[PDB]
């Protein structure tokens, strides 16, 4: 079905982006405090 | 939890690589 296939694609693309924008900052916050 | 322990995996890398192969080498061996 191409309705749920992009809402689907959307909110997983975001989820993967969310872990990369704050695991580029969390990982700069514990490297040399 | 936080990141605290999330460094260490990556810093044995080598030891989690051969910890994997060698299950591959039981677990083909079992087949």
């Amino acid at each position: 079905k191409k309705a749920i296939t992009l809402i689907l694609a959307v909110l997983l693309g975001g989820m993967v982006g969310a872990g990369i924008v704050l695991g580029r900052n969390a990982l700069r916050n514990y490297n040399a405090k | 939890d936080l990141i605290d322990l999330l460094v260490q995996l990556w810093r044995g890398k080598m030891t989690i690589i051969i910890s994997v192969i060698v299950a591959i080498a039981l677990a083909i061996g079992y087949l």
